[PDB]
RNA sequence: UCAUUAAGUUGGGCACUCUAACGAGACUGCCGGUGAUAAACCGGAGGAAGGUGGGGAUGACGUCAAAUCAUCAUGCCCCUUAUGACCUGGGCUACACACGUGCUACAAUGGAUGGUACAACGAGUCGCGAGACAGUGAUGUUUAGCUAAUCUCUUAAAACCAUUCUCAGUUCGGAUUGUAGGCUGCAACUCGCCUACAUGAAGUCGGAAUCGCUAGUAAUCGCGGAUCAGCACGCCGCGGUG
RNA sequence: ACGCGAAGAACCUUACCAGGUCUUGACAUACUCGUGCUAUUCCUAGAGAUAGGAAGUUCCUUCGGGACACGGGAUACAGGU
């Protein structure tokens, strides 16, 4: 629409000190089940607490590096000549898309509990390989085809 | 039909199982406020005017 | 059920045909009928609205109403079903 | 015997290990869960040694599972033609609540 | 106990008759914990920005009286009831009340719904017949 | 669709024609008193209806009435609404009450202007000069925003013709509409005539606030 | 194609000229890619055909377009209105194919 | 213990000015807990906005109930001599109890 | 608050709930970059609220001859032995089949384990209807209270910890069924239920596609009306989470 | 257009049909009359209708009777949802 109509803001964590704790609640939390959502998030820094026992931001922020790409895409046409001319949006939206990525693979895995397949992707996020880095290189390799800007 | 459907339920039938009530202008079927003895549809014909403390502009 | 329910005038034909003769049909009406164990072995009609159905009774006919004595709920039936 | 000795599962309670069985369930299988004093039990891959021997005739209160088969059979197959206002609808196949069969009840109704 | 300070703030069909004790920062809601009235739900730690983290800090024993609402309703009554109640014990927290708000008790809610509409923003569905 | 001004005024934005309260039988006495109001408007059949507000009271009823003039309607000297009032006592069986009050200047009433000119439409008046005539009479007599409306139906015709001189600042969308408005159907062999009279002398009309 | 809904909504239905409907929408199935749904909805009345209303709606898989048009004869409404569907697809060539205009 | 409900479907009409004919009972009397605005009791109507077909929209009418009390412990039966007069409106849901 | 313990309920305490009956409370009001000059914009402070604070309403010249011949009626038609009726049950809801159509599932956030805390919550001492109770529940057995800012409703759910089923057509998933009972009414199949129980089918996340969703907004959970002897996932509003 | 009129027609409720089913019409305003308190309650049969009988109707003001018009002779036409 026309304007920069305002967004909303949730508060950052005092427990493990990240706003993406409660934004991780903003993607795992479905049907407004915020207490179960915090049970999964606090249970996931508990998944850090068995595996490494370190700060949440090691696995959580290396995970953020895995799931925050550089580039995203856009449809831009001449009259049908859809040059996929790209953009590189800011870390609130990039972090938001990475939250879609961790809710994606840390949701849709046929394992035992939400903290068990989210133990597969928060613990494999502690293994910091595979699906996330490919889940951004799937757009990163396209940029050479996205070399055109407004040329023809 | 206006008298087998107005006058008939005015005539004593068996019970409430038989003679279901309605307003007394036109014997219109249910959706009838028996708490105010009048039909919705026929009480709406008043609610052209309205003699009620309800707000009139369709809240 | 507690506080049972039963016919009245063709209850007086249960008591007017149980004593006299177990034979005839009736211009019946019943959504309010039953069957007693004494009632078995006779013939009664079922009011669909045109055909007072002449059915004798067997002990299988437990105490239902004449709205469900025989399936006189007319629906044809053998055309396109199941 | 065998009734309780029929087709043992592991990992379960005996109550689900008897709703598992054709019949005895949440009223009665919990009733003889307590009457044999079982109470979860198993999750074991062992039922007991002798609460079997209780639950032979303690379980054998239902008359019978094979006469649940012959109780549906002995019930309805006499109950064919009372009307047959209900038996024809039940065995032609529609759920005979007196149920609105216009569109839905699609699986038992038959597409 | 002693006489109140009239802390009259609330939100969203809740009542926060906040009993106001000049104290240490002790929080006891209806003689209980609000993690015993509505467990828990980190809104226990969104009592702090109403009261404790407000200006870092306000230290009074607020024996809070509430009912109504819920994890956002009477926690909004924590916001206006206990932020405004903190203003009632000490009126020197409007640096925070107009640094961050914590007032108006805005009562944002669902519309005066049009009859016929389900949630006033959703229909059954339509394809095109 | 068109909003009815009195249809959003006379309930609570203007106070009630049933300007009384009850506890349980509110719609009972209200609706049956509206049937009684129908009996008033049909048993003024040799008179002129203006306005009536039948009331229930502490004495379980006070009938509020209005006339279009006292000198002709109320009786030979005042005994038609009084003898017919006792006839209402032998209708519903209650203490029954007369209120002889002329609705002042009924050439500024939507009832007598539009219904009178509709009775002259029964007398087959040229309806355009009837519009200019009557709305010129009352617009001549004030009526800060004033219009009307006539439907069609001439011996097998369409729905509605036009409406000349349907004028006057009647800000019906706005929330300042103080309008004596009416409407009418004239049933004939040739058809029916809708007559809808907007009269706007007063400017303001909420009647809903009191300390 | 996929599905119809033939509906004579005042007079009974007769599948000679309804088959002619089925064949000119057969030429819709010469100009089809997925004939997702259609619906015939026609209306003829008294007084020696002072009208001839017909209708068919066209929910294709991307576009939807109905046709409630008239002639004196209902046969002529099937004629000129289904020919109007042909010329509508003739209007729908560049409106369908030429997603480039340049 | 004279206690007066002016129960009203809405108090905010002339029945708010009915508080003065009972203020005739406030005078010639003392110890007046005066006008108490009672919690309003609501009521709901939902009806077809059209007549018979095409129900896109409905209508609602929330008949609420704005009530009133005055609480005087002493009757002072010259205020029962003031009980005989009660002017406006014709009929309101008034309760004058002990 | 004198509380001073069935207890918010008291001889009482009184604005505390603010109770709703009232006024004042945000009007570019003020300021800066401004705007051709203005209307305005951008923002700032104040301001509880900031740019018509927010939400309903307010359907216009006019269109759709569509709907209202079952409120309302004229043209004519059957209007008088008939399309006007009294009764009686069976249809009206029937089902080869498409879309209208929501909930329920497929699952571990579930499903059992418990004890929460909440807005609502309107009719009513006409009726709602206790901790008096046979209970599996329908309902009795009692109806206490109940002219409602009394009372039975009104103690709603998720968040709470407790155990497991942590993996599967699954303590499943609830299609029926056969019943075995109660409620309603004169009567529960057509043409209401509800409470068991036993068997417990699909179903292992949904073509083409569609639609809705930028704030308490989707999602979500409850309450009442709603009709009414009986009978409501979607059926009105309100809010609980988010 | 389809949680649509119809936010509850168990069913005579219903629109409409079957059957019993009458024709001053069930419901009717209508001219006229031997003339009146219409009672409810019944009993008989019948599916109930609907028929028969029992007390259930033989004038409330100067008296025709208004009043219950009683039940009829009948223009009149309500009663098609």
């Amino acid at each position: 629409r026309k304007n920069r109509a305002p967004k909303r803001e949730v508060l950052a964590d005092p427990m493990y000190n990240s706003i993406v704790v409660t934004r991780l609640i903003n993607r795992v939390m479905l049907d407004g089940k915020r207490g179960v959502a915090a049970q999964i998030v606090y249970g996931a820094f508990k998944q850090i607490e068995e595996a490494t026992g370190n700060n949440p931001l090691e696995v959580f922020e290396t995970a953020m590096e895995n799931i925050m790409p550089v580039l995203e895409v856009r449809a831009r046409r001449v009259g049908g000549s859809n040059y996929q001319v790209p953009v590189e949006v800011r870390p609130e939206r990039r972090t938001t898309l990475g939250l879609r990525w961790l809710v994606t693979i840390a949701r849709n895995r046929g394992e035992h509990t939400m903290q068990d397949r989210l133990a597969k992707e928060i613990l494999d996020a502690a293994n910091n390989t595979g699906a996330a880095v490919k889940k951004r290189e799937d757009t990163h390799k396209m940029a050479e085809a996205n070399r055109a800007f407004a040329h023809f | 039909a206006k008298k087998s459907m107005v006058v008939k339920n005015q005539r004593p039938a068996k019970f409430s199982t038989q003679a279901y009530t309605r307003c007394e202008r036109c014997g219109r079927p249910h959706s009838v406020y028996r708490k105010f003895k009048l039909c919705r549809i026929c009480l709406r014909e008043l609610a052209y005017k309205g003699q009620l403390p309800g707000v009139k502009k369709a809240s | 059920k507690k506080g049972p329910f039963v016919d009245e005038h063709l209850m007086k034909k249960v008591e007017a045909q149980t004593n006299a003769e177990r034979k005839s049909v009736i211009k019946t009406w019943s959504r309010r009928s039953t069957i007693f164990p004494n009632f078995v072995g006779l013939t009664i009609a079922v009011y669909d609205g045109r055909k007072h159905v002449p059915v004798y009774v067997q002990e299988d006919m437990v105490g239902h109403k004449l709205g469900e004595f025989a399936p006189t709920r007319t629906y044809r039936g053998h055309a396109a079903d199941d | 015997a065998r009734f309780a000795g029929v087709d043992i599962p592991n990992e379960k309670r005996i109550v689900i290990s008897l709703t598992y069985v054709f019949g005895v369930g949440l009223q009665t299988s919990k009733k003889v869960l307590a009457a044999a004093g079982v109470s979860e039990d198993i999750r074991t891959k062992d039922l007991t040694s002798d609460q079997e021997d209780a639950i032979r005739r303690e379980l054998d209160g239902l008359k019978l599972e094979g006469d649940l088969r012959r109780e549906v059979s002995l019930n309805i197959k006499r109950l064919m033609e009372i009307g047959s206002y209900r038996g024809m609808r039940h065995r032609r196949g529609l759920p005979t609540r007196g149920q609105n069969t216009k569109n839905n009840a699609r699986t038992r109704k038959g597409p | 106990a002693q006489v109140q300070y009239a802390g009259t703030g609330r939100r969203k069909n809740a009542v926060a008759r906040v009993r106001l004790v000049p104290g240490t920062g002790k929080i006891t809601v209806n003689g209980r914990e609000v993690e015993s009235y509505i467990p828990h739900a980190d809104m226990r730690l969104v009592i702090n920005q109403p009261f404790a983290a407000t200006q870092t800090e306000g230290s009074y024993d607020t024996l809070v009286n509430v009912n109504g609402g819920g994890v956002s309703g009477q926690a909004g009554a924590i916001r206006h009831g206990i932020a405004r109640a903190l203003l009632q014990v000490d009126p020197d927290f409007r640096s925070a009340l107009k640094r961050a708000g914590l007032l108006t008790r805005d009562a944002r809610m669902v519309e005066r719904k049009k009859p016929g509409l389900k949630k006033a923003r959703k229909a059954s569905q339509f394809s095109k017949r | 669709q068109k909003v009815h001004p009195i249809g959003m005024r006379v309930g609570v934005i203007r106070d009630w024609d049933a300007k009384w309260y009850a506890e349980k039988e509110y719609a009972d006495y209200l609706h049956e008193d509206l049937a009684i109001r129908q009996l008033i408007q049909t048993k003024l059949a040799d008179a002129s209806v203006s306005l009536i507000e039948t009331e229930r009271a502490i004495n379980k009823v006070i009938v509020t009435l209005h006339t279009a003039k006292p000198g002709m309607v109320i009786g030979k000297s005042g005994a038609n609404v009084d003898a017919l009032r006792a006839e209402l006592n032998k209708l519903t069986g209650k203490q029954v009450h007369i209120n002889i009050v002329e609705i002042k200047k009924p050439d500024l009433d939507a009832h007598l202007v539009g219904e009178g000119i509709a009775k002259q439409l029964e007398a087959r008046i040229a309806f355009r000069r009837a519009q200019k005539q009557a709305i010129q009479r009352a617009m001549r007599a004030g009526a800060k925003g004033i219009k009307t409306q006539v439907s069609g139906r001439l011996n097998g015709a369409d729905i509605a013709r036009a409406e000349g001189y349907s004028e006057g600042t009647v800000p019906l969308h706005t929330l300042r509409a103080d309008i004596d408005y009416a409407w009418e159907e004239a049933d004939t062999t040739y058809g029916k005539l809708g007559v809808k009279v907007w009269i706007y002398r007063g400017e303001v009309l909420p009647t809903k606030k009191s300390v | 194609m996929i599905k119809f809904n033939i509906r004579g909504e005042n007079v009974e239905v007769t599948d000679a000229i309804r088959a002619y409907v089925e064949d000119k929408i057969g030429k819709l199935d010469k100009y089809f890619n997925d004939g997702h749904e259609v619906t015939a909805y026609v209306n003829l009345k008294v007084y020696t055909e002072k009208r001839a209303k017909v209708e068919v709606t066209l929910p294709a898989k991307n576009v939807t377009l109905r046709a409630e048009d008239t002639s004196q004869d209902m046969y002529s409404s099937i004629d000129f209105v289904e020919e109007k569907l042909e010329r509508q697809i003739r209007k729908y060539k560049t409106r369908m194919n030429r997603k480039p205009r340049n | 213990k004279i206690r007066i409900r002016l129960k009203a479907y809405e108090h905010r009409i002339l029945d708010a000015a009915a508080e003065k004919i009972v203020e005739t009972a406030k005078r010639t009397n003392a110890e007046v807990s005066g006008p108490i605005p009672l919690p309003t009791d609501r009521s709901v109507y939902t009806v077809i906005r059209a007549t018979h077909k095409y129900k896109d929209s409905r209508e609602q009418f929330e008949m609420r109930t704005h009530k009133r009390l005055i609480d005087i412990i002493e009757p002072t039966q010259k205020t029962v001599d003031s009980l005989m007069k009660l002017d406006l409106p014709s009929g309101v849901n008034i309760e004058i109890k002990l």
